[PDB]
């Protein structure tokens, strides 16, 4: 009922901003939806908020083929074997030397006083392959903006204001954290659909309106008739529950000829409108990607899309990305690209026919049930729940564990070391520094709690498995050049449970 | 400040019948500060009644008869500075 | 972490209804939306459900400039120095005398058996200025109605049926109450908006559909392309949360020329339909009053509107009222006068373009966060949560603390004293009484719990402050005639916190 | 951005010793903490010379300095009825935020901030 | 009724005067009101005598909007992570290296035997913004003068005469001080004339 993951990596931290805090904004001209205002800091931070920074692919398979659920319990974070190097360039040459006197400053924001940026799917975690060395990402944040300008409530945080720890070669950093009680992630699909929970052998004792008019000579006549639903009119049965909420997405095909020849990446997107500006909803509320036998379709911005190894940043073709699909939840959640259902629109009578409408948006109703989005090996683990008065079912929409008090941001930076100062006093700000960077090891150890699978089903289940045939390269391995790659996205719903 | 820059996603709309509705996106218009006004205008086109002349970022054209169209988008600054850009639309009859 | 407010006032209680209970209804003719049926009673009641009945303006400033939250803990209520006066008019003159033998009856409805009418923003509390003497309001209530008529489940409550306390001159009344655990009100604005929680320096590892067609010779061709969002396409980033729920309001301008020349106060209003009749939604779900730089616009019935001193009751001009505005919550809640967002409406394909629709109503979705409405110095403190099977996020829409067991209604009335009876028995109901009224002191002491502000921000915050310039009158003071006035509405969100 | 204290001159008489620039007049102020790099001679000649050493190895030092001051306060306790004056940031929009760094990393203090906002009677 | 401020900064101390004490004066010609006579020393000194070396602007606002008075009680001063660098220039190039054997001398004048120069509003404190690195100012002082010349009571102080503390990389310096009873500053205006 427990599994402990441990990951050690080698990081390199450069000096950012040349030690300065700078105001950054879109003040060079942007659309209203793209304006921002914030600060880039000289600090770097540690990001291990992806499952692959902790689970090897084999570990993931062991987890998903055998457990109905799992959730994080505690973590231990360490920084050791730290070394600062000074870089001096003379006559077009580069010399690097060790400085045992310089330090590195480590600030752990355990009181959540700084804007939390982990939880926004940024690229800079411990690499999935343990032999990769990574550059620590620069910490920056955004505040309130009115166009490219700031407003009075806009905040400015200076990190030196807080007490940090100084580390020189030989010193090490340790930090232990306990996760709060959070629900287990559901690593299973349902073997029953919400509209098929009845006993197909017995009729219901309840009636439903089955006919409205009946033959009357040569034409019809209004006459209400009722029936009890059994297996032959299973769609008409009385039920106790409703499918989860929806916020309709546009449907696109993995086959380019099935799509319209126009630009609707934005004009046809599902958006939310906040303080005058639009944002793409992505991935929105947990919905099924497609209905049975339509595996080629997916929600315009309703699924997590990962890049294949070496994929570029912009206007990459569909073969360069790995589109996930949440068809497992189609048993309780609506299909992302279709209406939630239909609803009555008028009042019928002798000279007016019953009219109905499709509902493309459906907020939660009493009696609704649903499954949250799946987590992936290369996806997010947690997110900080926004500090607000109300937050309904705080499960991060990208997937994962919503936490009030998430693992705190661990910020780090190289202490500035002034270059040769003048021999006459100058009040001017020191602007010449000795070029340097640090490097060291980082290890993250997370303890996970498990809910062992205990199915009493008779036939065999579905399990995640490698392809038994021959191949030039093995999946989740390094190629002939030493490059590690993750060939596909691996979800967590293989095992099955009933509804 | 610098004047705003008007931008339109599609500049050569090629929509034919029976499809009668197309769309022009102007939400990409950008400027140092923020844009406070969007103004669409049909400079020319088939003599009809269904005109839009609206103040939205994304223009929705419907009930389009065959012919050639030209729409001028004008964005306004917070200072009052403006800029315009033209869009082309062609509605062909069925084949 | 505690602040105790204490307020003493002098009240005058007349005899209401001439001691009778009367049935009241709209049976004189009304619209279907205005029909009612209920009872006016001979009792009066004490209302101290406004912040200004407890906080002096200076106290309010001390509270809002220094705390992130606060909530009521306990209260002590007293009635003392009670005196009954008898009024006799002879030869067109008025004589008032003291009666030490007459009583006043006090009933505290601690078991909530009577219809609770506090919580409906009625005008009759302890005056905000401590030197004002007030008339105790008459207690009345409504029951079920079918037009101007009653129905069988309509209830009639007689208050003498309950055991009350008798008080004559010299007797005093005390009552202590403890508030239930309720969330702290959030007296702070957010320094981050929901669509700007990312690190602007690092790109996301996730992709989004960035283009749908591409140049193909002289025309375009369908081709799906993907990109990772960074700071330049910040609107397209993948996020974990959604803005709060909405129920769209019409927008009106404080500038009369910006409005339409027609009567839409009702025809264009946001309404809810219950059992055949319409009611105005006012103020509905907590939404932002306007988007940045549109301070002149406000939701037709989406904000609390207070009257300036001496403002009349009907068709008062805009200069006579003080329109509040909730622009602080625009960081998480949608703007009251715009769509929640847009949603897909069809299924695009080769010969069909993607179509979308505005959503003007949005029920709660998993992953939604929001801030409740702000409380004001001259606004409501609490409301009784309706006794129902289900009530989602029971925060009174006018603002304040939703309570299951609110401070009980304290009803009071002058005991009737018969005038000279005939000397021969008569079974007829006594209809001649000695004219009188009572008066006395009332003191309410509330203990409030506080969450001290503890911001680590570097630059200075926004604080509520008086205008330092010269003026004919000082704000929140009495004028040359002794009239106290509250010049503006004072909210509670000055301090800032991040999201 | 002003002075905190000043040393009261060591004299026979000093009327109301409150530093005229502002602050706390102290008889025994925080002492001067002086620091200097110890000289390190460069290569000396191999024959004795009584002359003063004039060739040194060029150097400088650097490090961290931290000052922690405990201040005693007299909490405001006004029983006034109307609201007071408080120091506050300007709520309107601006290109830069006050008491922040600009687009180049330069910190600035836009205005002088005094200490007299609250009010007391005479 | 208490608030503790804490400020950490990075300083750089050059060698001043090339290690010499020098007599300085206005002896190059000045007005009678501008004449002086004194000594520039090879020492630097620490100045944190401005409110912004301790209070962030937000801290200041918190202080002034809520208190009628305030006064300093005690202070703790520290020097740590000290490192000496040697600079050698060959062929028009600059090389900097670490010397773990060299020291820095720290003298705290707790008996007030040297001319006190803090208190004359000089520019060289810990920068108000915590990320700024500052140069430690050179200590100098003035004595009696008669025009650009000295007089017999003119004093000359040599700081090596006093016992100082030696610090090499790894060594740190601590100093605690208690302020004397001083009146609270009045952080309020009067509502009556
Ligand atoms: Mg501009």
């Amino acid at each position: 009922d427990r599994v402990i993951t441990t990951s050690t990596r080698t990081w390199a931290l450069p000096t950012y901003n040349n030690h300065l805090y700078k105001q950054i904004s879109s003040q060079s001209g942007a659309s209203n939806d793209n304006h921002y205002f914030g600060y880039s800091t000289p600090w770097g931070y540690f990001d291990f908020n992806r499952f692959h920074c902790h689970f090897s692919p084999r570990d993931w398979q062991r987890l998903i083929n055998n457990n109905w659920g799992f959730r994080p319990k505690r973590l231990n974070f360490k920084l050791f074997n730290i070394q600062v190097k000074e870089v001096t360039q003379n006559d077009g040459t580069t010399t690097i030397a060790n400085n045992l006197t310089s330090t590195v400053q480590v600030f752990t924001d355990s009181e959540y006083q700084l804007p939390y940026v982990l939880g926004s799917a940024h690229q800079g975690c411990l690499p999935p392959f343990p032999a990769d060395v990574f550059m620590v990402p620069q910490y920056g944040y955004l505040t309130l903006n009115n166009g490219s300008q700031a407003v009075c409530r806009s905040s400015f945080y200076c990190l030196e204001y807080f007490p940090s720890q100084m580390l020189r070669t030989g010193n090490n950093f340790t930090f232990s954290y306990t996760f709060e009680d959070v629900p287990f992630h559901s690593s299973y699909a349902h073997s029953q659909s919400l509209d098929r929970l009845m006993n197909p052998l017995i009729d219901q004792y309840l009636y439903y309106l089955s006919r409205t008019n009946t033959p009357s000579g040569t034409t019809t006549q209004s006459r209400l008739q009722f029936s009890q639903a059994g297996a032959s009119d299973i769609r008409d049965q009385s039920r106790n529950w409703l499918p989860g909420p929806c916020y309709r997405q546009q449907r696109v095909s993995k086959t380019s000829a099935d799509n319209n020849n126009s630009e609707y990446s934005w004009t046809g997107a599902t958006k939310y409108h906040l303080n005058g500006r639009d944002s793409l909803v992505n991935p929105g509320p947990a919905m099924a990607s497609h209905k049975d036998d339509e595996e080629k379709f997916f929600p315009q911005s309703g699924v997590l899309i990962f890049g294949k190894q070496g994929s570029e940043k912009t206007n990459v073709d569909i073969e360069k990305v790995m589109i996930t699909d949440e068809e497992e939840i189609r048993t309780t959640n609506p299909v992302a690209t279709e209406q939630y259902g239909s609803v009555s629109t008028n009042l019928q009578r002798g000279n007016r026919q019953a009219a109905t409408a499709d509902v493309n948006t459906q907020g939660v109703l009493p009696g609704m049930v649903w499954q949250d989005r799946d987590v992936y090996l290369q996806g997010p683990i947690w997110a900080k729940i926004p500090h607000t008065d109300g937050h309904f079912h705080p499960s991060p929409l990208m997937g994962g564990f919503g936490l009030k008090h998430p693992p705190p941001q661990i910020l780090i930076k190289n202490t500035p070391v002034p270059a040769n100062p003048s021999t006459t006093f100058s009040a001017a700000k020191f602007a010449s520094f000795i070029t340097q960077y640090s490097t060291g090891q980082v290890s993250v150890e997370i303890e996970w709690e498990l809910q062992k699978e205990n199915s009493k089903r008779w036939n065999p289940e579905i399990q995640y498995t490698s392809n038994y045939n021959k191949s030039v390269n093995v999946d989740f391995t390094v190629d002939t050049n030493g490059v590690y790659s993750e060939p596909r996205p691996i979800g967590t719903r293989y095992l099955t449970r009933n509804l | 400040n610098r004047p705003p820059i008007a931008i339109v996603s599609p500049q050569f709309q090629e929509i034919s019948l029976p499809t009668t509705s197309t769309v022009i996106d102007g939400s990409q218009s950008t400027d140092d500060d923020k844009i406070v006004q969007y103004h669409w205008e049909e400079l020319k086109g088939p003599l009809r009644e269904e005109k839009i002349s609206e103040d939205t970022a994304i223009l929705k054209l419907s009930k389009l008869v065959p012919g050639n169209y030209t729409f001028s988008l004008t964005v306004v600054d917070s200072d009052g500075a403006t800029n315009s850009t033209t869009a082309n639309l062609t509605v062909n009859k069925a084949v």
